[PDB]
């Protein structure tokens, strides 16, 4: 991609990603399972206290260069 | 004066989890247990001199059924753990009928957290079996397989040993300390 975000956990990691304005928040979670190995559907992204849907795009919630979003895990329990 | 190492001979931090915990759960979710019905929580706390403190018992935001229970708003769960400064440091939910066990729903789920800290642990409490366990997955071979894995279905099975019970006390050791409950429900 062609601009740099950080996906901030609360586990104290930090995740750089490299993206599109244009990619949306479920490629932002491809990326993410490439690069961590948690599966898209177990992430939640959130930015600027407002939790992101899968089909918009980065673009759409104003995120640019060098912006932090966060990432909570689901819990399913069996 | 006690270390514990993963089987691929990685070291884990040790987790100081409150005796309290285990009980306050059980009593915090008590009336769902009565219904049949599973519950979660998330163990929240802070890294102190190379150990973690869980200080914090959080009940999410969930929907349940008699076999599976699930987050539904972690918007506001993020926003309580940021707002104070809480480590995810694991997980814990009951098994109302069932006995004491990681099902395949479990390891999936608790994979992604022990990818993101490799201590974090999963406590399962079975009480109409008065028993409960403590667990992680095997690091590396039961990560990796848990990773890799695109079965279908939710109670698929796992070729080989995937996880086991955690070393006690050397990564998770049972203190007598304070401990706050948030019920975000
Ligand atoms: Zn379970
Ligand atoms: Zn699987």
């Amino acid at each position: 991609g062609s601009m740099q975000i950080f996906v901030k956990t609360l586990t104290g990691k930090t995740i750089t990603l490299e993206v599109e304005p244009s990619d949306t928040i479920e490629n932002v979670k491809a990326k993410i399972q490439d690069k961590e190995g948690i599966p898209p559907d177990q992430q939640r992204l959130i930015f600027a206290g407002k939790q992101l849907e899968d089909g918009r795009t980065l673009s759409d919630y104003n995120i640019q260069k060098e912006s932090t979003l966060h990432l909570v895990l689901r819990l399913r329990g069996g | 004066k006690i270390h514990a190492y993963t089987e691929g001979g990685k070291p884990l931090r040790t987790i100081y989890l409150p005796k309290l915990l285990k009980k306050v759960f059980l009593d915090v979710v008590k009336p769902n247990t009565k219904k049949n019905l599973e519950t979660c929580g998330i163990l929240c706390g802070k890294l102190r001199q190379n150990a973690f403190f869980i200080t914090h018992l959080v009940i999410p935001l969930q929907e349940a059924t008699s076999d599976t229970c699930g987050t539904t708003d972690e918007a506001s769960l993020f926003e309580f753990q940021d707002k104070h400064n809480l480590l995810t440091l694991g997980w814990i939910h009951t098994h109302p009928t069932q006995t004491c066990f990681m099902s395949s729903v479990d390891l999936h789920t608790h994979c992604s957290y022990q990818l993101m800290l490799p201590e974090a642990i999963a406590i399962v409490m079975a009480p109409s079996k008065n028993t409960s366990g403590i667990f992680r997955l095997l690091d590396p071979e039961g990560l990796q397989t848990i990773v890799k894995c695109r079965k279908p279905g939710l109670w698929h099975p796992h070729e080989g040993k995937v996880y086991t019970m955690v070393a006690q006390p050397g990564h998770v050791r049972e203190i007598n300390s304070k401990l706050q409950v948030v019920d975000l429900r």
